[PDB]
This record gives C-alpha cells, sequence and structure tokens, in this order.
C-alpha cells in the first residue's frame, strides 16, 4: 500500500506559488527512502523532526504543497521567514513540523527565450497568515481603494517570473515540495 | 498615503519590468556582439526600443513622486536615477536619425579594413591586423602605412557622421536642461548626498585640471627618456626636442606605451618583468589566464565566479565564421548572469586585462545585494578602477613568481624595481595625457568652444602641447582622427580612466596598510589577505546607494581624488628618470613635424 510520494514530486505539471496546490496523504506506508538518498535536492531541510528517522514515525495525515519559485526565494519556505514569497504566497507557522524539499529545474522550466508561465505576488495589503491562500486577482492601489489601471498609483498585483536557461542560479527555476506532517489526537494513518 | 508609500510601490512596479526589458535588451546585444548579423542588428535595436520607450515613460511618471516628501534616502535616489531621461525628449525622426549614426559609426568601426598599397589583395581589419602591427612592428614605414591608412580609410567616413552625432547629442542634452553632451557625462560625477558630500558636475573639470598638473613633471620625464630610447630603434625619425611621432608609440593611438616596453627597458638582461615569452614558454592558453585571475579574487575573499560564466563568456576569438567585436568587456546582463567577451591572447596585456575585467564581474557580483536602480559603481571611475587595484598586485615580481612565470630563483634587486616601476609607468602614466587631452577636445566639442571648420587644427594642436606627440603626416578637416578610436565612435565617455587612474593608487594605499604590508607601495602583493577583501567588499556591496564622495571617504580617508598615492607608488622611478635625463632636454617643441622635415 506504498505512499504516492512519485505523483507530487515527479508530476509534470507545478503550479505557481501563489496558487500552490495541496494533495492529501491518507492511509498508505510511507517510504521517505526514494526521497533522503538521492542527489537531486539542492535543500532538504526538516523542521520538528529528523532526515533520518523519517521511516520511523507515524503520523495522522501527511500534506504536500508543491509551487516553483526562484533559487534566491527558497530560503523563504521555511518557518519566521519574510519577504514576498512567505508574506504574499507562501507562509510556514513557526509551530512548522515537515520537509522542505527543492531542486533546480532549468532544463525542465526554464527557456531560451524565456519562460513567463509561473507568477508570484508581489502586491497585497497585509501578510498572509500560515498555510492561507490568496488566488484573488484584483488591481492594487496603496490607499486601498478600488482603481483601474492605466491610472496612477494603481498597479496588477501578480508579478511573472522570468526563467531563462542562462541565467545566475539564484534566479533559476526550483520546483518546491513542503510535506506536513500532521499529529492529531486520531489513529495513525500513515507510516514507515 | 504619503507620498513616500506611493514612490516605494511604484518603484517596486519598476524593479520587476524593467529587470525583465534590461534582460532581454542585454540578451540581444550579446547576440550582436558575439555574433554580427543583419538578423541580429534588428533584434538588438528593437529589445532597446522597448527599453527605452519603458524607460522614458517611467522617468516621467516618477516626477509626480517630488523628492521633497521622501524621507528614505534609499528610495530619494532611485528616485532620482529616474528623473532625467535620455534621446526619448527628441523628435521621433530626430532619434530615428540618431540612432541610426551610432549604429553606422558602430559597423564602419568593426567592419573597416585598410589595404595594402604594395599588395591591394591584403586587406586587413583592425582587429586582429592593424593591431598586431601597431604592438609589434619595428618599421617606421609599416607602421605609417597602417596608422594614416585606418585614419582615412573609416577615419574620414566617421566625419560627416560625428558632426550630425553632436549636434543631435547636444540637442537631447540641452532638451533635458543640460548646457551640452559633455555637460550630462559629466553628471556621473555629480553628488548631492548628505553634507559635506557634495561635488558639482563643473568641479570634475576643475579637479581634473588641478591634478593633471601635479602628474605632468613625471610624465615630462618619462616621455623624455622613451623619446631618447626610441631615437636608438628610429634612428633619422625622432628629434630629441620634439613631440613622439604617433605611429611610433605602441599601438594605433598611442593610449598606452606598454609596447615600448622591449624598446626602453633599462636594464634588459635581468629576468623580464613581461612574463610574455614565460606564458607562451609554459602553454598558458585563454582558460589559463582567466581561472588565474580567479585564483587571485578567491585568495582575497572574493567569490569565485559563477557556472554561468564559464558557459556563457566568448573568452577568445570564436574563429567559426562568426564576425565578433573584439573590444574586451564584462557584461553584466541582469539576472545573476555575469559573462566577459573578450578575444584572449597569450599575452601579458591580456592576463592583465582578464583581470581588470574579472574587478569589473566581481564589482557587479557585490552590489547585486542592492536594489535595481541601485547596482552601479559609485561613479564611472570606480567601475574601472577595481580592475585596475588586481593588476596593480598580478603585476608584480612576487605575484609572478608566486603564479610560475618568473623562476624560482628569481630575486628583487633596485634594477627590476626600476624594469617593473618603468612598465608600470608607460601603461598608467603614458596614457594619463592621452586620456586628459582627448576628453578635453570632446568637451570643448560639445560646448561649442571649437568650431567645425577647425577639429582637427585643434585636435593635432592638443596633442603636440599636452601629450608630446605629432602627426606623422598633415590631416584636414576632411579627417576626423579623434572617432578612430573605438570609445569615441561608439558613444562612450573618456574620462573615466583618467579618474580611475588617480583612484587605482588611493585604493591600494589604503588596503595594502588592512594587508598590514611594510615598505613601498609598489612592493604590495594584495594577493591572500581576506581581511583586505572584506574591505574592499564592503565598498563593492554599496553600489551607487552612497554617493561616490562618501563611498571613497569610507574605503581612503579622503572624499576627492588624490594624487599623492599615485607619486609615491612612482617616486623611485622619478628620481632615477631625472638623473638619465640630467644632461637632456626635457619637454617638447611643438613646432617640428615628420613632415616639415
Ligand atoms: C548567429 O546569428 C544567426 C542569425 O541570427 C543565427 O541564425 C539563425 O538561427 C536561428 C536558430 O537556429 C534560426 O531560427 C534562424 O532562422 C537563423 N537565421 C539565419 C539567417 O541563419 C545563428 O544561429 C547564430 N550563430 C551562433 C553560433 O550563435
Ligand atoms: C521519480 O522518477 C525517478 C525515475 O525517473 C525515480 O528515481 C524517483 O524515485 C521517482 N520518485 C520520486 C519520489 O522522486
Ligand atoms: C597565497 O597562499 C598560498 C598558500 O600557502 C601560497 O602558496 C601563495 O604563495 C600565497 N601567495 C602570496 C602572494 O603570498
Amino acid at each position: 500500500n506504498l505512499c504516492p510520494f512519485g505523483e507530487v514530486f515527479n508530476a509534470t505539471k507545478f503550479p505557481s506559488v501563489y496558487a500552490w496546490e495541496r494533495k492529501k496523504i491518507s492511509n498508505c506506508v510511507a517510504d521517505y527512502s526514494v526521497l533522503y538518498n538521492s542527489t537531486f535536492f539542492s535543500t532538504f531541510k526538516c523542521y520538528g523532526v529528523s532526515a533520518t528517522k523519517l521511516n520511523d514515525l507515524c503520523f495522522s495525515n501527511v500534506y504536500a504543497d508543491s509551487f516553483v519559485v526562484k533559487g534566491d526565494d527558497v530560503r523563504q519556505i521555511a518557518p519566521g521567514q519574510t519577504g514576498v514569497i512567505a508574506d504574499y504566497n507562501y507562509k510556514l507557522p513557526d509551530d512548522f513540523m515537515g520537509c522542505v524539499l527543492a531542486w533546480n529545474t532549468r532544463n525542465i522550466d526554464a527557456t531560451s527565450t524565456g519562460n513567463y508561465n509561473y507568477k508570484y505576488r508581489y502586491l497585497r495589503h497585509g501578510k498572509l497568515r500560515p498555510f492561507e491562500r490568496d488566488i484573488s486577482n484584483v488591481p492594487f492601489s496603496p490607499d486601498g481603494k478600488p482603481c483601474t489601471p492605466p491610472a496612477l498609483n494603481c498597479y496588477w498585483p501578480l508579478n511573472d517570473y522570468g526563467f531563462y536557461t542562462t541565467t545566475g542560479i539564484g534566479y533559476q527555476p526550483y520546483r518546491v515540495v513542503v510535506l506536513s506532517f500532521e499529529l492529531l489526537n486520531a489513529p495513525a494513518t500513515v507510516c514507515g | 498615503s504619503t507620498t513616500e508609500d506611493l514612490a516605494k510601490t511604484f518603484l517596486e512596479k519598476f524593479n520587476s519590468e524593467a529587470e525583465e526589458l534590461s534582460h532581454q535588451s542585454s540578451l540581444a546585444s550579446w547576440s550582436y556582439n558575439t555574433n554580427i548579423t543583419d538578423e541580429n542588428v534588428q533584434k538588438m535595436n528593437e529589445a532597446g526600443a522597448r527599453w527605452s520607450a519603458f524607460y522614458e515613460e517611467q522617468c516621467k511618471l516618477a516626477k509626480t513622486y517630488p523628492l521633497e516628501e521622501i524621507q528614505n534616502l534609499t528610495v530619494k535616489r532611485q528616485l532620482q536615477a529616474l528623473q532625467q531621461s535620455g534621446s526619448s525628449v527628441l523628435s521621433a525622426d530626430k532619434s530615428k536619425r540618431l540612432n541610426e549614426i551610432l549604429n553606422t559609426m558602430s559597423t564602419i568601426y568593426s567592419t573597416g579594413k585598410v589595404c595594402n598599397p604594395s599588395n591591394p589583395q591584403e586587406c586587413l581589419l583592425l582587429e586582429p591586423g592593424l593591431d598586431a602591427i601597431m604592438e609589434n612592428s619595428k618599421d617606421y614605414n609599416q607602421r605609417l602605412w597602417a596608422w594614416e591608412g585606418w585614419r582615412s580609410e573609416v577615419g574620414k567616413q566617421l566625419r560627416p557622421l560625428y558632426e550630425e552625432y553632436v549636434v543631435l547629442k547636444n540637442e537631447m542634452a540641452r532638451a533635458n536642461n543640460y548646457e551640452d553632451y559633455g555637460d550630462y557625462w559629466r553628471g556621473d560625477y555629480e553628488a548631492e548626498g548628505p553634507s559635506g558630500y557634495d561635488y558639482s558636475r563643473d568641479q570634475l573639470i576643475e579637479d581634473v585640471e588641478r591634478t593633471f598638473a601635479e602628474i605632468k613633471p613625471l610624465y615630462e620625464h618619462l616621455h623624455a627618456y622613451v623619446r631618447a630610447k626610441l631615437m636608438d630603434t628610429y634612428p633619422s625619425h625622432i628629434n630629441p626636442t620634439g613631440c613622439l611621432p604617433a605611429h611610433l608609440l605602441g599601438d594605433m593611438w598611442g593610449r598606452f606605451w606598454t609596447n615600448l616596453y622591449s624598446l626602453t627597458v633599462p636594464f634588459g638582461q635581468k629576468p623580464n618583468i613581461d612574463v610574455t615569452d614565460a606564458m607562451v614558454d609554459q602553454s598558458w592558453d585563454a582558460k589559463r589566464i582567466f581561472e588565474e585571475a580567479e585564483k587571485f579574487f578567491v585568495s582575497v575573499g572574493l567569490p569565485n565566479m559563477t557556472q554561468g560564466f564559464w558557459e556563457n563568456s566568448m573568452l577568445t576569438e570564436p574563429g567559426d565564421g562568426r564576425k565578433v567585436v573584439c573590444h574586451p568587456t564584462a557584461w553584466d546582463l541582469g539576472k545573476g548572469d555575469f559573462r566577459i567577451k573578450m578575444c584572449t591572447k597569450v599575452t601579458m596585456d591580456d592576463f592583465l586585462t582578464a583581470h581588470h575585467e574579472m574587478g569589473h564581474i566581481q564589482y557587479d557580483m557585490a552590489y547585486a545585494v542592492q536594489p535595481y536602480l541601485l547596482r552601479n559603481g559609485a561613479n564611472e571611475g570606480f567601475h574601472e578602477a577595481v580592475g585596475e587595484i588586481m593588476s596593480l598586485s598580478a603585476a608584480t615580481p612576487n605575484h609572478l613568481k608566486a603564479i610560475g612565470l618568473l623562476p624560482p630563483d628569481f630575486y628583487e634587486d633596485s634594477e627590476t624595481e626600476i624594469n617593473f616601476l618603468l612598465k608600470q609607468a608607460l601603461t598608467i602614466v603614458g596614457t594619463l595625457p592621452f586620456t586628459y587631452m582627448l576628453e578635453k577636445w570632446r568637451w570643448m566639442v560639445f560646448k561649442g568652444e571649437i568650431p567645425k571648420e577647425e577639429w582637427m587644427k585643434k585636435w593635432w594642436e592638443m596633442k603636440r602641447e599636452i601629450v608630446g606627440v605629432v602627426e606623422p603626416v598633415p590631416h584636414d578637416e576632411t579627417y576626423c582622427d579623434p572617432a578612430a578610436l573605438f570609445h569615441v565612435a561608439n558613444d562612450y565617455s573618456f574620462i573615466r580612466y583618467y579618474t580611475r587612474t588617480i583612484y587605482q593608487f588611493q585604493f591600494q594605499e589604503a588596503l595594502c596598510q588592512t594587508a598590514k604590508h611594510e615598505g613601498p607601495l609598489h612592493k604590495c602583493d594584495i594577493s591572500n589577505s581576506t581581511e583586505a577583501g572584506q574591505k574592499l567588499l564592503q565598498m563593492l556591496s554599496l553600489g551607487k546607494s552612497e554617493p561616490w564622495t562618501l563611498a571613497l571617504e569610507r574605503i581612503v580617508g579622503v572624499k576627492n581624488m588624490d594624487v599623492r598615492p599615485l607619486l609615491n607608488y612612482f617616486e623611485p622611478l622619478f628620481t632615477w628618470l631625472k638623473d638619465q635625463n640630467k644632461n637632456s632636454f626635457v619637454g617638447w617643441s611643438t613646432n617640428w613635424s615628420p613632415y616639415a622635415d
């Protein structure tokens, strides 16, 4: 009854950060060896848990969040961080329990001429609460009034990432999967 | 909200669209410069039209956020760079013609050929070919043919284009409330930040001219000495009280006298401080030259070159059918993409240049931390100076010996010290008057002090008076000799190479004191001092975020060009020079010319 981590990690399409997607994993056997003995993850940080002991742990449910960010924003997918990704797109709680995994995807996700399909939100009134999501696409104004561009002081809140095959590493696309481990007073459904 | 809050969000909009548009422009320029094709010229012109159109609309919008009502200096400085636009203020037809002039002038220069009279089938480009003659030839006639043939084939074409260029460039400057295009260029040194850290455009002329007065005695002696030693190589062509013929100065313009070193070395039986032959004999290639420069920067704590640098750069002429523009340049294309375009030869000059260009990259890499509008040098001279601090160390006998280019039994005496100082002087002191005199001429053309009818009269009058150099052939107003230099034909300001040379030694004096060096600063090798690299990286990472007067005062003690470190660096060669010239004439007569004989 093996756990379907290959459908999350090896998915063809990934989504943008602002519109990040979540798969619920339950009633399965979770063999994390497919993850931790592998070369390709540039980021493999665990919180409240030890990567090496993953196969001994049991949980109520595990949650997998997929999206894509710049190399220089992978540092924002961590508890306690700030910036556009952590504030306006994807916010981890401080008591986060789980692992963040990212790998370089310039081969799949960047082009010679430039790939603009992945977006992120860079303007918002107020920060996100943890695990909250905002897919609204409403023009942003600092006064907070409704406005319509092209008017002054009025801006579309989603920016395109620009992913080119020749850029520096901090500007290259990275796929990110965030595994949350959930401890409820319920029985356990995901184990090693 | 506050006008400060509106402009912070306006800037955040600006930064995200500009990062994209300037990246596409940089990419389109790279492919043209790396692969000159009609298709790539059109692609370059279009991407730059999108960048220019963007940039100018954002300048207009930035004005609605008035500077006086913002209190955060970082935003205030980001908006200041946006307040003055460029050529957008011109008529569409008018800016059409000026963009055409700049593209023609640039490809005339890179496509120009001059043909041998004795062999009409042998037609030579500037690079490589005419340059090879002007660097390695010792025949008066061969060099004269190349020198005159260059100024006659492409100089003569550029002349009508240069006239239209000044009238339009000045119309664009005055439309932006500058006196002239020269005033516009001096704006780069303008500093209005804090109190006591103020610098105006007009002070740059006073300061350039005051410091050039202090350099001139050392140069007159360097001049007297190389004039004496060229009479050994060109007997019956050199007048011992005259200006030096301009085609015999070691390159196409006499910009650097470094290739006179062979003809002027004082103690030539000593181990050669010019390691060009040692590089060839050890089968160095362009890669090795760039790896050694990378090794240097790593030893002082600066980062290694990115992996994309090694994959994307053009470090030698490709020779696969592509036409390239060979002028060495370091590109920050944006998005962390750092590249160098250079047709590298196995030469100590290109060894030193590769350090020079890597310093550009290193600067661009450090101020990447700054916001987009602020990621540039403090001024243009700072930017051309970071590279030359590295050359100052990398060229020392000490460093050469540790790199393997000098034998392990090599020892420094007073004779190798004069050798090394004299070669440094040919490059660094020889170029000051050439640089000063060129921008003086440029500044005077844009101002109106030199009319079209006297452009070449005043160029060769200023060459003789200021540089002590004289034209081998009379030149009418049909000519346009200054446009035969790459930087003039390609609309770049030149004073950076003057301020850089004075900055060089101010930086070097300060980093050596941090490296706890004892003795004269020409013996100083910054190599392996992480403390020195830490001090430098602190200024590099600041970018344009502080005024250049403060940025200078934070590494070195002063807040302005000081020529004292440059003169100390050359104090032993200067005393030596005076003695070699004790029974000789120091200075020049402007009257004699090779053709009035
Ligand atoms: C140098 O530039 C030429 C012209 O832009 C490049 O050629 C074109 O290549 C692209 C991609 O292969 C084609 O889609 C075009 O149709 C080609 N056009 C022509 C006229 O050939 C060439 O590939 C470049 N060379 C290098 C080495 O970068
Ligand atoms: C994804 O695919 C590769 C085989 O192409 C495999 O090695 C890997 O284990 C798969 N699953 C995960 C979760 O990476
Ligand atoms: C820098 O350090 C290395 C390591 O010992 C040494 O081999 C090299 O000679 C040093 N260079 C200088 C100029 O001190």
